[PDB]
């Protein structure tokens, strides 16, 4: 229906936005440099900004593992207002990457993107603020885009104190220090200042407190009180821009709500307003106005990249602004060049940062195209500017009809970070302010058709309207049944009917965010039960095979594009051969040119056979190690039209969003083998060739230099198989395109380990064993067990391409593998909509229940799921499903059964049995008895199970949660370091973890000797432990404790930090001091 | 705190409310029949002794008022005007042949009330180029403490004044 306009490209064009203005914006406006006398200057130019080509691409790019980029650059005006000095040219600012094709930043190695964040976007409010008893208080509040507080007080009494990053005054010297007119306040306030007339305790003396008092009569203490002393102070806090802000906005609201005409093109900040605080507050004191929303939109606000990317080059730049003040004002100035006093380097760095490191980032998760929605567009609050994450404690997290429209609530990671996530509204857009925006479509008093204008704004907000909501029983051209409809007027939700509204749905949907919409029936399923099972698919696996689901509410096709592994023309054609490799309206010769030239543009080459060239993608290792190679879908010489997708990536076949399969599910306790939660699935899954994932991850390795003597690969040491050494090539390295599995071999580390203090057995063994070996050693290069992948690809480079290399090492050994491998048991398979499961064990094709049409099914469930989980419609597709999967019905139809505004999904459902199973020919598939069963002949041989159960065609979805990456279990290894405690940070050798939670109910047995151990030796004792190896494989009865150690070791510091411990026998003369040291 | 008048209800006897925009007396008075606007709230605006008007701005605006008198109606003429932004940044110098060669003291319209003052003019009479001495006639102000800036100058067609060589540069005795 209407058309949504691109979720992603939020950030695109706010991207876009910031260089389409940004760069010169701030600089430019801190444009003027010069000597500190003054004469000899320089600027930013502020103007015709210059930047040239940079090839290096993406792919390129990710070639060097390195960061994208484009050479920054902008020249000067001018050299001083001494004699007119110009000599101009172009000086070199600041390189760095930035958006790329599939919404990233390609950053060296990789292509991390960056979340959103919420903040009080600025002003000045306000506490309503109450008390111990009753008695209320008043207090006010200032605070812009970026700087101090301005915050202000009332001790019961009309009273005031002005605190500001000082938290330790109760000062108030209001008007005392700045615009101290005759009696202003009576001319700025003038309506019951301080009962009209201050109060005894407030004198207003300025002569000697203006810029002086607050300042240092209690502020900043010891110094005598300058008059200038506060002066330039309180400049300092204020007047001075570059220490102060309000953001343009800042004003644009500051200004706007307290009204004040103020347009002033001014992002710093003016006295009267500041007044009309001050009345404002003692206004509301006197209860006229009322107090500020302080928890949503209403004082919080949207950011993002363009000014998380402006704030802080303001800031860098700040900082090369001191430099350069005295780098240009360094000596000599005559000739010395804005080309010579240009130090860029500070400020690529700093933003280097700011994609690299500012906690920012993340690595864009692509585990699944959908993510990479989400991802693009959650946003928080944690923020250098955030919040704590604990101190943060309530309303943050909670909800407010604001979110209403604005967000989505089925977003939340359910975790001690959860609650701040914007799902950021399925169709907002936003504005300069950062307030989002959620259309409120007119019904003019009975008349919706969507005919009428504005359903395009309650940007943040609304409108006091008493509002209608999304959907209601929208007559044929609109006129709105309901006798006397509920619809919201602020925050509240009334009931009047065609008069007094207008604003209701664009759609019944702007509540979600990327994956709470998958739930094709949402409408009938409890939203405290949607929330992680609609986070589920959210980070879904890819499948080697992918398919549309089945069922329809359809809503991502477009989505899908978005995303970007599937590919739209760029422009237009009618493809020649569409090879795999090369699809073509690229150099073709042919009309995927020619459309390709439909009619033709410009900045595009049409200007011969058209040209329309880019290389579609194999497996390549994503940023989680999830792989997809697309599919060249679109077969030859087919039409195509502008801008339409013809690549088939991970997961559409076709511009949809292949999430799993389609599979026949009769729910069924049988034999057990589930019974919440646990899946059952017959082994056809495997043969079905579905459910398979792959997966390709790094191993890289690399050599050092050492200064202890270098060393290399090799190409071989000892007791080398070639049985090892073979499939090796020609440094030791390992062929590519090769099988490998378990315990293999990548390739050849020769490593330094003389024998200077020979071991005792050493010199002779050696040499009486009867061989003189060397140590020349070789901790090349073994692939992990179970690592049966062929390997398939490398990339790999030395001293030569100037390695781009971390140094003190060599060259670089990254080279890796995947392998095809279907699902098995523990696979934290599912749905997208309050789910999460797991299977036993698979089954012969033929024992699982069959039908009497004759053919197996495939997925038991339980039966009890699903009622419990309150999230019935799971039914709903089966059924749905059931159908199309028996007369290929498709649906892709917006959820919550609207129509009619009732249970027509029922009849829906009926219906398309109904005629489905009609012209089933069989007519078995549906029973008049069974309206939604079928039977279930099919027990252990096959009998009749009982009651007629229903089954029919459900959307599993696996997870990642794969044993594989998620098995774990060692026997010993590396202890620690310090505590010299083996260490488990989830690696081979990963500490089985610990808990002393149990060490708190392994007790309530006792019997010591597992304690005992079961400390011991596993964790200090050295000799224990190995006391132990021995014990075992030596006969013997291991004995006795060691005695723990760390616990030496904590007592050692503590000795230190102070302690003695005579630790000691006592039935020793006089006991003592046993040396437990 | 408060209570009704010994049982009651609450009677909003609704009719038109008429939020009337502030600084406007609202013309309707008692008991007459306007209605969806025929004239009827006006501050039908009046203020008093200001001077001329060259015109407040509104291009999209009803109001958007500015309302000026401008009003140091100074009607000057010769103060003729000129130029330098090269090596310093900007300017109209004052340049009229009737002692008037200044620059800008305050800008080409700044605002503020004292030092007032338009541009500097040269008068390189009273100069010199080599040092003082300050010993001279028959000028005056009284001392007037302003024999600063805060410059009287009435009266004194005398200077007598020595030039001079000043060092105050305290150091070692015997040094060359």
């Amino acid at each position: 229906a209407f058309l949504l306009p691109d979720l992603i490209e939020i950030q695109r064009s706010s991207f876009r936005w910031f260089l389409e203005e940004g760069l010169i914006e701030e600089l430019n406006s801190f444009s003027p440099i010069t000597d500190y006398t003054g004469k000899l200057e320089l600027h930013f130019l502020g103007h015709n900004y210059k930047l040239k080509e940079p090839k290096y691409s993406v792919e390129e790019a990710k070639r060097r593992d390195s960061t994208y980029a484009v050479q920054m650059y902008v020249p000067t005006r001018l050299l001083n207002k001494e004699t007119g000095d110009i000599k101009e040219q172009e000086v070199f600012i600041g390189d760095l990457p930035l958006m790329t094709d599939r919404g990233t930043f390609i950053i060296n190695g990789a292509e991390r993107v960056i979340v959103n964040q919420i903040v009080r976007s600025p002003g000045v409010y306000y506490k309503s603020e109450i008390d111990k008893n009753g008695r209320r208080t008043y207090s006010a509040s200032l605070i812009p885009n970026r700087g101090a507080w301005l915050k202000f007080e009332t001790d019961r009494n009309d009273l005031v104190w002005v605190r500001i990053d000082k938290t330790r005054k109760l000062s108030a010297q209001v008007l005392l220090k700045a615009l101290g007119l005759s009696d202003n306040e009576i001319f700025d306030a003038l309506r019951h200042p301080e009962y009209f007339q201050k109060t005894i305790e407030k004198e207003g003396q300025f002569s000697e407190e203006e810029a002086l008092m607050e300042l240092y009569r209690k502020l900043r203490p010891g110094e005598p009180p300058t008059v200038l002393g506060g002066q330039q102070l309180l400049d300092s806090r204020f007047f001075d821009p570059k220490r102060y802000d309000l953001g343009r906005v800042g004003r644009y609201k500051l200004n706007k709500k307290l009204r004040l005409s103020v347009p002033d093109t001014v992002r710093v900040l003016t006295s009267g307003d500041i007044l009309a605080a001050v009345d404002y507050l003692i206004n509301l004191e006197y209860d006229i106005g009322s107090i500020d929303d302080i928890d949503h939109l209403g004082n919080r606000r949207v950011r993002s990249v363009g000014e998380l990317l402006q704030n802080q080059v303001r800031v860098g730049l700040n900082r090369l602004e001191r430099i350069i003040r005295e780098r240009m004002t360094v000596s000599d100035a005559e000739v010395l060049t804005p080309a010579s006093l240009v130090n860029p380097k500070p400020l690529v760095a700093a933003i280097k940062e700011f994609f690299g490191s500012s906690q920012l980032s993340q690595f864009m998760d692509q585990t699944n195209p959908l993510a990479e929605l989400t991802h693009k567009r959650r946003l928080s609050a944690l923020g250098p500017g955030g919040l704590t994450r604990e101190r943060a404690g309530f309303a943050v997290r909670d909800i407010h009809p604001s979110h209403y429209g604005r967000i989505c609530p089925i977003e939340t990671p359910e975790g001690p970070n959860a609650g701040l996530i914007g799902s950021l509204a399925t169709h907002a857009r936003v504005n300069q302010y950062g307030f989002l925006e959620t259309p409120f479509r007119p019904v003019e008093n009975g008349r919706v058709r969507f005919d009428q204008p504005a359903a395009y704004m309650t940007a943040d907000e609304e409108d006091d309207l008493r509002v209608a909501p999304g959907d209601i029983p929208v007559d044929e051209n609109g006129y709105i049944i309901g006798p006397q409809v509920p619809v919201r007027y602020r925050q509240e939700f009334s009931t009047t009917t065609p008069e007094q509204v207008d604003y209701v749905a664009v759609s019944p949907v702007q509540i979600v965010s990327v994956a709470t919409s998958m739930i094709p029936f949402l409408e009938h399923d409890d939203a405290n039960r949607a929330l992680m099972g609609s986070n589920m698919q959210r980070q879904a696996v890819p499948l080697l095979k992918p398919e549309r689901p089945l069922v329809g509410t359809g809503l991502e096709a477009q989505g899908a594009r978005d995303s970007g592994m599937v590919i739209v023309s760029r422009t237009d054609g009618d493809v020649v051969y569409v090879d795999a490799t090369e699809i073509r309206v690229r150099v073709s010769g042919q009309l995927p040119t020619a459309s390709g030239k439909s009619t033709d543009n410009g900045q595009l080459t049409s200007q011969k056979g058209q040209e329309i060239r880019y290389t579609v993608s194999k497996y390549q290792r994503s940023n989680q190690d999830t792989c997809l190679n697309q599919k060249p879908l679109v077969r030859i010489g087919e039409r195509v039209v502008a801008g339409q997708v013809l690549a088939d990536g991970s997961s559409t076949e076709g511009g949809e969003l292949a999430l799993g399969q389609n599979i026949v599910v009769a729910y069924m306790p049988w034999e057990g083998y589930n019974y919440e939660d646990a899946i059952l699935i017959s082994e056809r899954l495997v043969q079905d060739d579905i459910y398979t994932s792959i997966h390709i991850e790094k191993y890289e390795i690399e050599a050092r230099q050492t200064k202890l003597g270098p060393e290399e690969i090799t190409r071989e040491i000892p007791n080398v198989g070639e049985d090892a050494l073979r499939q090796l090539d020609e440094q030791g390295i390992i062929r590519i395109g090769a099988w490998v599995e378990a315990g293999d071999i990548l390739v050849g580390k020769v490593t330094p380990k003389g024998e200077s203090d020979q071991p005792p057995e050493e010199k002779l063994l050696r040499a009486i064993f009867g061989e003189k070996a060397r140590d020349v050693r070789d901790n090349s290069l073994r692939v992990p067990n179970g690592e049966k992948g062929r390997v398939v690809d490398v990339r790999l480079f030395t001293r030569e391409q100037g390695d781009e290399l971390p140094p003190g090492a060599n060259m670089v050994v990254r080279v890796y593998v995947a392998q095809k491998r279907k699902i098995q048991v523990g696979d934290k398979m599912a749905g997208r909509h309050g789910n999460k499961g797991i299977i036993s064990r698979i089954l012969p094709i033929e024992d699982m229940p069959y039908l009497p049409d004759g053919s197996p099914v495939d997925i038991v469930l339980n039966p009890l799921g699903v009622p419990s989980r309150m999230n019935v419609g799971q039914v709903f597709e089966c059924l749905l499903g059931w159908a199309g999967h028996t007369l290929g019905v498709r649906f892709k139809i917006t959820p919550f059964d609207e129509m009619y505004g009732e249970e027509s999904s029922r009849r829906i459902v009926h219906g398309k049995l109904q005629e489905a199973r009609d012209e089933t020919g069989k007519d078995w598939v549906y029973n008049p008895d069974d309206p939604g069963k079928i039977m279930v002949y099919d027990g252990r041989t096959g009998e009749a199970f009982d009651r007629p159960v229903t089954i029919g065609v459900a959307y599993m979805l696996k997870l990642v949660h794969l044993v594989d990456d998620k098995i774990h279990a060692r026997s010993t290894g590396p202890y620690s370091l310090v505590t010299q405690q083996p260490l488990g940070g989830k690696a081979q050798q990963g500490g089985q973890r610990f808990g002393e939670m149990e060490v708190w109910a392994l007790e309530a047995f006792g019997a010591a000797y597992t304690l005992q151990e079961l400390l011991t030796v596993k964790s200090d004792d050295m000799q224990g432990r190995n006391e132990a190896l021995n014990a075992i494989v030596k006969g013997k009865a291991i004995p006795r404790p060691g005695t723990p150690e760390s616990f030496k070791v904590l007592m050692r510091e503590l000795q230190s930090l102070g302690l003695d411990i005579a630790v000691h026998k006592v039935e020793t003369q006089a006991d003592g001091s046993s040396l437990d040291v | 705190t408060t209570t009704a008048a010994r049982g009651g209800l609450i009677w909003i006897l609704s009719g038109e409310v008429y939020n009337l925009p502030p600084g406007a007396e609202l013309v309707v008075k008692n008991g007459d029949r306007v209605e969806t606007n025929g004239v009827l709230a006006e501050t039908k605006l009046t203020t008093i002794h200001g001077g001329v008007v060259r015109l407040p701005e509104a291009t999209p605006g009803k109001s958007t008022r500015e309302i000026e008198i401008i009003t140091a109606s100074v009607v000057l003429d010769q103060a003729t005007v000129t130029v330098q932004s090269s090596q310093g940044r900007n300017n109209y110098l004052i340049t009229t042949g009737n002692n008037q060669v200044f620059n800008l003291r305050a800008t080409p319209g700044t605002k503020v009330q004292n030092g007032q003052v338009v541009a500097e003019l040269i008068d390189d009479r009273y100069r010199t180029t080599t040092g003082g001495f300050l010993k001279f006639a028959g000028v005056e102000v009284q001392k007037k403490g302003k024999a600063k800036l805060g410059y009287e100058v009435v009266q004194g067609g005398t200077l007598l004044w020595i030039p001079e060589e000043t060092h105050e540069v305290n150091k070692d005795i015997s040094l060359l």
